Parts: structure tokens; sequence; C-alpha cells
């Protein structure tokens, strides 16, 4: 009985483990931010196109 | 893998958006003075 339960506990583990970068909290947060930046950076540029455009 | 290779292109991108006494000076006299008949 108790090797049963290890054993499950071992294959829930595993599973976890191998879809964390698409599941897990910390590395969707991370890929959250990559994306802000950069939208924050192309609100810019439209806001200054007429200036960029005479440039 | 997008956004990592456009990094350099930003940064170019952002530094882009972000009592009348009058004394000639002899130089403009002495012009003035030899041009004085135009």
């Amino acid at each position: 009985a108790e090797i049963n339960q290890k054993s499950l506990e071992l294959e829930l583990l595993r599973l976890e483990k191998e879809t964390a970068d698409i599941t897990h909290p910390l590395y969707l947060g991370q890929k959250h931010q990559a994306l802000q930046a950069m939208n924050s950076h192309l609100e810019a540029v439209l806001r200054e196109k007429r200036s960029l455009r005479q440039r | 893998q997008m956004l990592k290779e456009m990094e350099k292109e930003v940064d170019v991108v952002d530094a882009v958006v972000r009592n009348a006494t009058l004394n000639i000076p002899n130089l403009l006299i002495s012009r003035i003075e030899s041009e004085m008949h135009r």
C-alpha cells in the first residue's frame, strides 16, 4: 500500500514538471512582462508618427 | 524569440522619440563699409 501511494505521487510530479513552461504561473508571468514592454513602445511610436515622418 | 531580436531597433527608435541694443561687430561694420554702395 505504501509503495502504491508513493508511486502515484511520483507520477503526479512528473506530469507537472513536463508541462510547467506553459502552465505554471511563474513562466507565464515572464512572458507577460515582455509583451507589455513592447506594447508601450509601439504606442509611443504611433503617438509620434507625424514627427517621425517629417524626419 | 521575435521580441528578443527587436531590442536594438527599439532602442534607436526610442532615442529619436524622446531693450533691443545692438552691438555690431567690427567684422560686420567692415563688410557694410566696403559694400556700403551696394
